[PDB]
């Protein structure tokens, strides 16, 4: 399979940070890439497809660079909606496969 | 621009007329927003003004594109600019 | 990217999608046009009308002479004055509804000119190569 | 208005099959590619098959290949998943996803139903 | 460079108004007088019906300018003047400032039979589609987010009603004011509620008397929220008064409706009264044996009603509303009367439109 | 001489002229076969007109239809010409006769054509197209 | 059967405008091209123009561009002449006149009106 | 589909017959041609012109 790990485990930060995730694939998947935002008991929430692009209904907060195996998520305020569970995941060959989750506090 | 005498004590007929022949919908107000009467297609309606239950309009008349406005024992304090809404049309009439 | 194949939108499943992925959804969209005492005869003066709505259409693809319908070409020139827009703007980033209502004052110019510039200049000429 | 019901809680004797409901509101059922997401209760998302409801094409992963099993009703809009002989392992919460489905290619999962426990 | 190519098929609507079928439900052995005359009227239902979500388009609905209000108030004109066949009727003639008009009189048989409403749909012929809106807070005029594509209408029941709205169908989130011009003091207004107000009305065992029960806590935090629905146009800060009408005739005055073929009248002074700054209510309903006729102008004499009880329950779930503007508070006073104002209550959404499909397009081409 | 373009004779224009604008308008006589208590009678009437022009066009392009040409109004077909159907001469047919009195002449011996072209060309074409697609 | 009915005579300023009409009874209008004469009193014909019924297309004489139009009117059969900036060379009869129109070009001009006294 | 050659489906079997041994697949016959060959025919040509 595509291996895809994510970068840090456990991030730490304040009302108002900026912060950045990394996801790192194992093989080339150019720019197909999906964030995803899931909260505790509930059902994950599309934030980025295409790996730039923003979905309709996110707030404009939002930021996704990346190609080839090298991906960022990127945040310029943190509010207390946002604190949540962050996934990103390819689609370029068979199997799929989610990242190991990021936890922001 | 049509302006009208009522003597005291008598009944007056006031007019605005439609430009076609159908039951169609017509309103009757003052100059200070208050309405007098209007219709609701087959009905008769009428507004929160003092002229309550002195203001009659005929039924039977409507159909031909005419619908009048009788005022019975005209009194001093109801001299005033009255205006007919026939499908956003402005007409207007003074009554003393 | 990973694929599983086409899909099957509906009738009118693609007005609001581009120029360019609405002229393969036509075969949807073509059957629906014809579908199928007092008060007893206006349901039959409706399937009527249908009709001859559906036939006078299919008369009109049929003077255009091509038959084999849905799309056919002909080699009327676009005018550039009508349409000034480039081609990969009209075709991959704006609807058909867009599209008829820019050339709604000017279609029938254009229908007038396919009946008379391509039935006797494209016919009468197989007749002459005929000849040999 | 575009929304994914899925079935109540299920609690089930290992190695049976289970079935599973998911049906469609508020968008085209026979448009959109389906997929089937699972998660173990503290592990991440694992991802099972994903479905056409139009053709009744269906895709599984290898890892699941011969055991797990997609269909799909039209006149009621409804998708069904069978996966069967359970182990302790897939007890979890299960999750049908509406694929957005751009230019006849996967693209990401915009509305997920609410879930069912299965046990 | 480029040649032009015909297209067959093509997602293209415009607005048309032509005619369409009820094709509703029939039960074809019962006397009901709408069951008989529905076997006559049009095809049953279609059981499993067409619903098509469209993708991203914008459309313009105007609900004060439809079609389809045209076609139930011909189509439910002509139930009623064949179901209800009146002992006498009095209309105006006025054959041609002097106008002579004499009363003709028109007489005929008038048995007792039962009218309860039945839902009907509207279904167009071959070629034409019915839009639907889809907003959850629909202001009534201009575009639609995300419209979508229907066969035909949910279940209407032809009711009849002033000053009131019975049986009707629920708003999806909140209570909604629907009007053509605010400051325009000559236009109603319509509220559609979001939960049903159950109201009973009955004849209990004078045969002209009746009595009509409704809940009081659950009008207060309907007509609450209403109030609370409507202070965003006014300012939020306006006292807003309820009072009972405004002079009229008997059908505009009083809530005016039909319950089991009787005509029922019934006052409501004790129910507009309130006035508004930032266990049962009974109504005594008079069974009148005079209307005046909404079909047209002219009045109407009717038989005395059946002998024992009549009950029926319904659903309050509108009204239709008008301001009193002055010159600082605002008076709300209740109006109706006018049928094509009534059933936009029920078609406030619905918009018919025809396909022309066939286009043009230029591409590269020949022979 | 001098010239402005063509003209409109209108519907059966041509009847009285000699081939030319005759075998030339056949898009304005072909246009209009479609035409583009009291009614309970009268609507009969009305319908069993309209029904019976859909059948007079749908009908005639029937056998168009089965000749197997599908670029209408006019159309070649490879059956010899028989001298024993007309003898004259192309220039004394297409430039000193109508069409009216062609059909005259020709319409006691017009089955007989249409039941040549049915039967023989169509069964001659198809089930060799299959046997041109061999390899 | 077949006449041209013409509008009666007039008199005018210099310097205005004429419009003369023409009807046409017992041919088909839009099949014949249409030709306009005049004729000074004490001196041969001379010619305007000729227009086609149909397309709408007029042809006109280079001594009067600009100056001599024509229209025609397919509702009622008729076509007009309008002759502007006038002097007292214009004075004379006005003459509309049927083509003759074999093989889709000029052959004679067969029915004439009865001619409009212009002063 | 059906397991038949293409000797004895042409001289030794009925319509009737036929019809009904491809009752069960007239759908996903109907829908193939319908949808792939005048998928990819058309617009083929136009990029063959
Ligand atoms: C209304 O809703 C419809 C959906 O029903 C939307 O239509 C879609 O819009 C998205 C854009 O947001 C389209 O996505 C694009 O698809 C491309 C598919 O590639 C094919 O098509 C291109 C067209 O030129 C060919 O060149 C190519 O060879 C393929 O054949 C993707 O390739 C695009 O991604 C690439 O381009 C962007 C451009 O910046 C880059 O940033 C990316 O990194 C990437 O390189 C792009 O994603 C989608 O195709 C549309 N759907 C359909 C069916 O066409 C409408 O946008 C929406 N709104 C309106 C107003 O109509
Ligand atoms: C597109 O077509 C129009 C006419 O349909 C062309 O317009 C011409 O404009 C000139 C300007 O004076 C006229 O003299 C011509 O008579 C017009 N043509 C016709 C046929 O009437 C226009 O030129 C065309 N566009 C291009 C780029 O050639
Ligand atoms: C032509 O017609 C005559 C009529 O009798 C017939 O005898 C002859 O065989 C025909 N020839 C051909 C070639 O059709």
């Amino acid at each position: 399979d595509i291996q895809l790990t994510q970068s840090p485990s456990f991030l730490s930060a304040s009302v108002g940070d900026k912060v950045t995730i990394t996801c790192r694939a194992s093989q080339g998947v150019r720019n197909e890439l999906a964030w995803y935002q899931q909260k505790p008991g509930k059902a994950p929430n599309l934030l980025i497809y295409y790996a730039s692009t923003l979905q309709s209904g996110v707030p404009s907060r939002f930021s996704a660079t990346g190609s080839g195996t090298h991906f960022t998520l990127t945040v310029s305020s943190l509010q207390p909606e946002d604190f949540a569970t962050y996934f990103c995941q390819h689609m370029s060959s068979y199997p799929l496969t989610f990242g190991g989750g990021t936890k922001v506090e | 621009k049509k302006v009208v005498l009522g003597k005291k004590g008598d009944t007056v007929e006031l007019t605005c007329t439609a430009s076609q022949k159908k039951s169609i919908q017509f309103h009757w107000k003052n100059s200070n927003q208050i309405k007098i009467l209007g219709n609701q297609g087959s009905f008769l309606t009428k507004g929160p003004s003092k002229l309550n239950d002195r203001a009659d309009s005929r039924r039977s008349l409507w159909d031909q594109g005419n619908f009048p406005l009788i005022i019975k024992n005209l009194k001093i304090e109801d001299s005033d600019t009255y205006i007919c809404e026939v499908e956003d049309q402005k007409e207007e009439v003074q009554l003393l | 990217a990973v694929g599983i194949g086409a899909v099957f939108l509906g009738f009118l499943g693609a007005a609001g999608s581009t120029m360019g992925a609405a002229s393969m959804t036509l075969t949807v969209q073509a059957r629906n046009l014809l579908s199928g005492t007092v008060w007893g005869i206006k349901q039959l003066q409706a399937r009527v009308l249908a009709v001859e709505r559906y036939l006078r259409d299919q008369q009109l693809l049929g003077i255009w002479g091509c038959s084999g319908k849905l799309i056919c070409c002909t080699n009327v020139p676009w005018n550039s004055s009508w349409s000034n827009r480039n081609l990969s703007e009209i075709w991959d980033n704006m609807t058909w509804l867009q599209w008829d209502k820019e050339i709604s004052n000017y279609t029938q110019i254009i229908y007038g000119l396919l009946e008379e510039s391509q039935n006797q200049q494209e016919k009468n000429e197989q007749d002459l190569l005929a000849l040999d | 208005q575009e929304v994914l019901v899925q079935s109540g809680a299920e609690v089930k004797k290992p190695g049976a099959s289970v079935k599973v409901s998911c049906r469609a509101f508020g968008y085209t059922f026979t448009g959109n590619a389906l997929h089937w997401v699972r998660q173990a209760p503290g592990q991440g998302l694992e991802w099972l098959g994903w479905i056409n409801p139009h053709s009744g094409d269906t895709t599984t992963s290898q890892k699941f290949q011969g055991r797990v099993y997609m269909t799909r009703d039209k006149s009621i809009n409804t998708a069904f998943l069978d996966v069967t002989r359970l182990t302790s392992d897939d007890t979890g919460i299960y999750y049908c996803a509406r694929d957005k489905y751009y230019g006849n290619e996967a693209v990401g999962m915009d509305v997920w139903g609410q879930g069912t426990s299965v046990t | 460079n480029l040649w032009v190519t015909v297209y067959y098929g093509v997602p293209v609507w415009k607005d048309a108004e032509t005619t369409l079928f009820c094709a509703s439900d029939a039960k074809a052995y019962e006397t009901e007088k709408h069951n008989v005359w529905a076997t006559h009227a049009c095809v049953p239902t279609d059981p499993n019906p067409q619903e098509i979500h469209l993708e991203n388009v914008t459309e313009e609905f105007n609900m004060w300018k439809n079609n389809m209000v045209e076609q139930m108030h011909t189509d439910i004109i002509s139930l009623w003047d064949q179901s209800l066949k009146p002992c006498v009727k009095l209309t105006p003639l006025c054959v041609t400032r002097l106008i002579n008009c004499n009363t003709s009189a028109i007489t005929q048989a008038c048995p007792k039979v039962s009218f309860e409403p039945i839902p009907i749909h509207y279904c167009a012929p071959a070629g034409f589609a019915i839009l639907k809106c889809k907003d959850k807070k629909f202001n009534g005029t201009g575009p639609c987010p995300s419209v979508s594509t229907v066969q035909c209408t949910h279940g209407i029941k032809p009711v009849v009603s002033t000053q009131l709205l019975l049986n009707g169908s629920l708003a999806e989130e909140e209570v909604m004011i629907r009007s053509e011009n605010i400051t325009n003091n000559a236009k109603n207004i319509l509220v559609q509620f979001n939960t049903p107000v159950q109201i009973n009305c009955t004849r209990p065992n004078d045969i002209r008397q009746a009595h009509c029960n409704v809940s009081k806590a659950t009008w207060n935090e309907t007509l609450g929220k209403v109030v609370k629905q409507l202070r965003k146009h006014f300012g939020n800060n306006t006292i807003i008064r309820f009072a009972n009408s405004s002079g009229g005739d008997l059908e505009v005055t009083t809530h005016s409706f039909n319950c089991g073929g009787e005509f029922f009248y019934c006052n409501t002074s004790g129910l507009f009264n309130s006035t508004w700054i930032s266990d049962s209510i009974t109504l005594p309903c008079r069974i009148k044996q005079i209307i005046n006729m909404w079909q047209r102008i002219g009045q109407a004499m009717y038989a005395p009603p059946i002998q024992g009880v009549i009950r029926c329950v319904s659903n309050i779930t509108g009204l239709i509303l008008t301001r009193d503007g002055g010159s600082t508070t605002e008076t709300f006073r209740p109006g109706g009367g006018d049928m094509r104002d009534n059933w936009r209550s029920e078609l406030y959404k619905y918009k018919v439109v025809k396909i022309e499909p066939l286009g043009v397009a230029p591409t590269r081409c020949k022979r």
